[PDB]
């Protein structure tokens, strides 16, 4: 239908409490990556990626109850997170990454520690020796580029942190680990294994190189967290030296990665043509109508809204 | 001597590493580190035969899917872990195992059914539903705690005889 015949839909869906994208996320489960394609094309129209990203992860968060679990399955927000990075940290990705990445698969010097893994007469320490210095490279490359991550981006990771300092004060350490586990876990560590994310490469891995970047994304991973290896398996203990030496330049990146609390919004959407993305979300809607009637038979703030809703759902259904 | 190469797989924040070492280091682990692939070997006797456990932790975040493909084509058997106060853990079970099927060519693989945390009170997953689940796949389900250990020696040894009886 022309874009003018959803308006009184497309002002329900942008509703700052955000109610209707909360309800949809629970009413979802195999059109969770479809439908996120859609709320995010509709939000970065009207330049509330913000609101979305914001308020939604804020929703996980004060839904958690312990703590070590945070962001860590997939749900709506963390598939909103993974496919908007994918569009708007692909450039820093290739600058950290793109040189490191590119030297590690021309290479030939196995950086095996693992004492099965091992060929006969491989040398451990020639090994330990290489990956170090690559690692160094790499981190380097990685922490000198904080201010390369986009505004925008950056803001969400600070309302991440204005969040679990509202839900765990007495917790310090949260404030960072909160944004590792996003820019390295779901962003930069998938990157490494995987070259192909982001189009860094074009090729598939050496047997040498892909274990490189296994043993390259783990040690990056353990820093992120900030945990020493020791405690789980044996061979990795001497990557320690480099998480020990580097452990405070981790702490600064992930604190200062969110330091801008003022929203940017210049290289602003141009005004086009929505209905697309509205249609296809109202087809979401009418695929989960029945649910979603059993979500607004429960009273309560989303209640009303929930109700109208299926009416607006119900009456576009009706008009075409 | 016997290999297995037993692979742990399920939603992030499951448990899979906590199951992995109270089995390999006798302890439990409470703090946040998240999986990228962890792997430990473990010689161990089970019913009489002395083996060796080759077992690989993953990480369960969607964004690690692809790099899935690998070490499935590699695994023998497949610890599949939900948590059963995390519902949605739940529901994940099914792609897992449709995409071990895949890799492999197969639709009767080595599978157990791993639910953990049930030392918890708030749980959202039934004892039933879950067993019922198996069942339709042909699969044991044991409940475990990596907190308690409860039932964690025995999901992995189940793993094992599911192999052997392949
Ligand atoms: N209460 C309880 N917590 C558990 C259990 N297993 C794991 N955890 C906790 O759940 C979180 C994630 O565990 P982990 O094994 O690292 O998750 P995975 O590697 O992503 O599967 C940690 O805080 C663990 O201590 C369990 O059986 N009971
Ligand atoms: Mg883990």
């Amino acid at each position: 239908m022309p874009e003018e015949e959803y308006s009184e839909f497309k002002e329900l869906i942008l509703q700052k409490e955000l109610h209707v994208v909360y309800a949809l996320s629970h009413v979802c489960g195999q059109d969770r990556t479809l439908l996120a394609s859609i709320l995010l094309r509709i939000f970065l129209h009207e330049k509330l990626e913000s609101l979305l990203l914001c308020t939604l992860n804020d929703r996980e968060i004060s839904m958690e109850d312990e703590a070590t679990t945070l962001f860590r399955a997939t749900t709506l927000a963390s598939t909103l997170m993974e496919q908007y990075m994918k569009a708007t940290a692909t450039q820093f990705v290739h600058h950290a990454l793109k040189d490191s990445i590119l030297k590690i698969m021309e290479s030939k010097q196995s950086c095996e520690l693992s004492p099965s893994k091992l060929e006969k007469n491989e040398d451990v320490n020639t090994n330990l020796t290489h990956l170090l210095n690559i690692l160094s490279e790499l981190v380097e490359k990685i922490f000198m580029a904080s201010e390369i991550l986009p505004p925008t981006l950056r803001y969400i990771y600070g309302c991440l942190q204005k969040s679990v300092q509202h839900k765990w004060p007495t917790n310090t350490t949260m404030r960072t680990r909160v944004v590792s586990g996003f820019v390295f876990l779901r962003l930069i560590c998938p990157a490494i294994l995987n070259p192909r994310m982001f189009n860094i490469i074009s090729d598939s891995p050496s047997p040498i190189a892909a274990r490189t970047l296994i043993l390259v994304a783990k040690s990056v991973q353990n820093l992120a967290n900030l945990v020493e290896f020791g405690a789980k398996e044996p061979y990795m203990e001497g990557v320690n030296p480099f998480i020990k030496s580097n452990k405070h330049r981790m702490i600064m990146f992930l604190d200062e990665l969110g330091n801008v609390p003022e929203l940017p919004d210049t290289t602003e959407h141009s005004r086009t043509d929505l209905s697309r993305d509205l249609a296809a979300l109202h087809e979401i809607c009418v695929a989960h109508s029945d649910e979603l009637r059993t979500l607004s038979n429960e009273r309560g703030a989303q209640q009303h809204v929930l109700k109208k809703l299926l009416a607006i759902t119900e009456l576009l259904q009706q008009k075409q | 001597m016997t290999e297995y190469k037993l692979v742990v797989v399920g939603a992030g924040g499951v448990g899979k590493s906590a199951l992995t070492i109270q089995l390999i280091q006798n302890h439990f682990v409470d703090e946040y580190d998240p999986t990228i692939e962890d792997s430990y070997r473990k010689q161990v006797v089970i019913d009489g035969e002395t083996c060796l456990l080759d077992i690989l932790d993953t990480a369960g975040q969607e964004e690690y899917s692809a790099m899935r493909d690998q070490y499935m084509r590699t695994g023998e058997g497949f610890l599949c872990v939900f948590a059963i106060n995390n519902t949605k853990s739940f529901e994940d079970i099914h792609q897992y195992r449709e995409q071990i099927k895949r890799v492999k060519d197969s639709d009767d693989v080595p599978m157990v059914l791993v639910g953990n945390k049930c030392d918890l009170a708030a749980r959202t997953v039934e004892s039933r539903q879950a067993q019922d689940l198996a069942r339709s796949y042909g699969i044991p389900y044991i409940e475990t705690s990596a907190k308690t250990r409860q039932g964690v020696e025995d999901a992995f040894y189940t793993l094992v005889r599911e192999i052997r009886q392949h």
